Formats: structure tokens, C-alpha cells, sequence
């Protein structure tokens, strides 16, 4: 996932005093949709996508159609 | 009186027996499917030393054999299989004629009509489809389906006109006509999803069970549900007699034959009764079917054996 969920980026900065080094590393947030640019799935913990539906009323009965 | 004796048990199988059937041109042969990739075509001697040999063995598929009919000539056989694709074989060396392509998901149930121009097929992609004998769609079902897998269809006998069962695991059961491929009913009933159905030979009826174990009747064309019956915990598979009014179902640790005139179990089939603990002490039993002769029936189980019994008077 590390190629995929994070950039990282390395520039040197001058002063009068020696060199400083910045580094950056940010981490991409889509898991639902679009660009889709990064893929869907998380990813240290790789989550189960659980949608929810659960009803009933039936009862016995014909109904023409 | 009509009551039953353990006949024997046939060996040949390295997976659960997923259905059973027979052709009444034949009855010395008989059709198995399995969950060993392959569908067996057995030689019956009568000798009770075995009951019956395999001759040959059908093979090539990379998963399941759901189910399995025969053809009304009894040269030919057909197939639906987990793989998405079902066959159809020529019963006399082997050499599959069509290879029928195109599902995204498995093929569960399959029928195989009286006049063999007609066959059907029930598939987890939630769609019934029809299908040519040349291997080609003439027909595909996608408007008023199933919300979940289709679980079991059937080829109606009738007088002439063109009548389809279908039933599904959102506890429903369909009845389709052809040439408008309209819902003729809607039929409610059974808590929890539908395993089976089938049709008596006269075909008025709907005998249809599932998770229920609970074995409703539904008229085919009054549309009127006549009654409900305690079938037991769980029933998998139903079959009518072809030669009574009796009807047989499938139960995990017994085989349970109903008399219909009147309401009553005439008696349960038990097997081996083998110590063995706890869960499924016995092998559940899942499919069934008779003998065109009425004597003897067959049942498939998940012991990788085929049970036969035989009526005694």
C-alpha cells in the first residue's frame, strides 16, 4: 500500500549554516469513489464493506399478475 | 402393507451427491452428479451382493455438478455446473456437443423440456434465461426476476400450454408463461429461503419447500393456496411418486415419504445409525428420486453414497 496511499518528497534547503534537509510524506484518503485514483480498498487494516438489509412480513397468500 | 426394506448402497463417488435422475426409457440405467467434477452413468445388476457398477464417467469441469437431467430419448444429457457454463453430452461414449457460454456466476438449476427444444437455467446471477438446443439465447428473464439466487425451476406438463416454475431466496415462487414471459402469479409464503419446488405429473400443483422444512401447496392455475404442512427441520429436495399420490422429502437424518389421500407419513427412512458425534451424526440427505417402476427410489447424500430402498408389501 505504500506505493499507492502515500507521495513523499525531499528537497534541501541552503542557509548560512550548512544545509537542511525538509521531507514530507501525506497520505491519499479515497476509499469510496473517484478519481478513482488511488484503489478502493483500505489499506493497513484492509476492511470488509458490509452494506445492511433485513426485513420480512410474509405471510401465505396467491396474488395474480 | 406398502411399507419399505434398506434395498442397498452404491460406491463410486469422491464428492456429495448433488442430484440424482433417471429416464423411464431406461430404468436400467441411472444419472448421478457430484461434487467430484464429474457425473457418473452407473450399470445396474440387481444382485444384492452390490446393487450396481459404474460403466463410465463423464468428465471436465473445474468446479461443481449442480444438477443434472436426463433427455426424454435417453441419448442425451445435459448439465449445470458451478463453473458458469453447462453441457451437452452425448450419453453413448462421451464428446460433448455444445458447451453452452455465457452466465457471470454458477448455473444451479437446469431442466430439460418434454419436447427437447426448450431448456432453462436458474443462476446466482439472478436471472432465469432461456436457452436453444443449438446453444444460443432465445430469451432472457431480467424483468420482474428474483431479488436473490435462483434456487429451482421446472419444465410444467400439461395439456399444451407453455407454463414455467420458478422460486428464488426471496421466499417467492414465480410462475412464468411463455410468448409474453409475464409473471402469471406471485406466490407467498415459507420464512427463510426456498431450496426446491416441483410439479406432479398431472401438473396442477406446486409442491415447494426451503429453510422452513415446511412443504406448502399452491394451485398452478386456480392460484389459491390450499395448505402447509410440518416437513421437519429442513427439506432440500421433493419428488411425487409417478405411479401414486405420495410425495417424498428430504430430510438430514431420515427420508420422509407422505401419503397425500389422507394427510399423513406412512413411514421414515432411516439408515445406518453408526456412533457418531454430534453435529450430523448420520449424513444429511439432499437429493431424491424414484424409479419409473415406483418400487424403488434413490436418495443422494453427503457421504459420497447413493442409499437404495425398495417397497415390500
Amino acid at each position: 500500500p505504500v506505493n499507492y496511499y502515500v507521495d513523499t518528497a525531499v528537497r534541501h534547503v541552503l542557509l548560512r549554516q550548512g544545509v537542511l534537509g525538509i521531507k514530507v510524506k501525506i497520505m491519499l484518503p479515497w476509499d469510496p469513489s473517484g478519481k478513482i485514483g488511488p484503489k478502493k480498498p483500505l489499506p493497513d487494516h484492509v476492511s470488509i464493506v458490509e452494506p445492511k438489509d433485513e426485513i420480512l412480513p410474509t405471510t401465505p397468500i396467491s396474488e395474480q399478475k | 402393507t406398502e411399507q419399505m426394506t434398506l434395498r442397498g448402497t452404491l460406491k463410486g463417488h469422491n464428492g456429495w451427491v448433488t442430484q440424482i435422475a433417471t429416464t423411464p426409457q431406461f430404468p436400467d440405467m441411472i444419472l448421478s452428479a457430484s461434487r467430484d467434477k464429474t457425473i457418473i452413468m452407473w450399470k445396474l445388476t440387481r444382485d444384492e451382493t452390490n446393487y450396481g457398477i459404474p460403466q463410465r464417467a463423464l468428465r471436465g469441469h473445474s468446479h461443481f455438478v449442480s444438477d443434472v437431467v436426463i433427455s426424454s430419448d435417453g441419448q442425451f444429457a445435459l448439465s449445470g455446473s458451478w463453473d458458469g457454463t453447462l453441457r451437452l453430452w452425448d450419453l453413448t461414449t462421451g464428446t460433448t456437443t455444445r458447451r453452452f457460454v455465457g452466465h457471470t456466476k454458477d448455473v444451479l438449476s437446469v431442466a430439460f423440456s418434454s419436447d427437447n427444444r426448450q431448456i432453462v437455467s436458474g443462476s446466482r446471477d439472478k436471472t432465469i434465461k432461456l436457452w436453444n438446443t443449438l446453444g444460443v439465447c432465445k430469451y432472457t428473464v431480467q424483468d420482474e426476476s428474483h431479488s436473490e439466487w435462483v434456487s429451482c425451476v421446472r419444465f410444467s406438463p400439461n395439456s399444451s400450454n407453455p407454463i414455467i416454475v420458478s422460486c428464488g431466496w426471496d421466499k417467492l415462487v414465480k410462475v412464468w408463461n411463455l410468448a409474453n414471459c409475464k409473471l402469471k402469479t406471485n406466490h407467498i409464503g415459507h420464512t427463510g429461503y426456498l431450496n426446491t419446488v416441483t410439479v406432479s405429473p398431472d401438473g396442477s400443483l406446486c409442491a415447494s419447500g426451503g429453510k422452513d422444512g415446511q412443504a406448502m401447496l399452491w394451485d398452478l392455475n386456480e392460484g389459491k393456496h390450499l395448505y402447509t404442512l410440518d416437513g421437519g427441520d429442513i427439506i432440500n429436495a421433493l419428488c411425487f411418486s409417478p405411479n401414486r399420490y405420495w410425495l417424498c422429502a428430504a430430510t438430514g437424518p431420515s427420508i420422509k415419504i407422505w401419503d397425500l389421500e389422507g394427510k399423513i407419513i406412512v413411514d421414515e427412512l432411516k439408515q445406518e445409525v453408526i456412533s457418531t458425534s454430534s453435529k450430523a451424526e448420520p449424513p444429511q440427505c439432499t437429493s431424491l428420486a424414484w424409479s419409473a417402476d415406483g418400487q424403488t427410489l434413490f436418495a443422494g447424500y453427503t457421504d459420497n453414497l447413493v442409499r437404495v430402498w425398495q417397497v415390500t408389501i
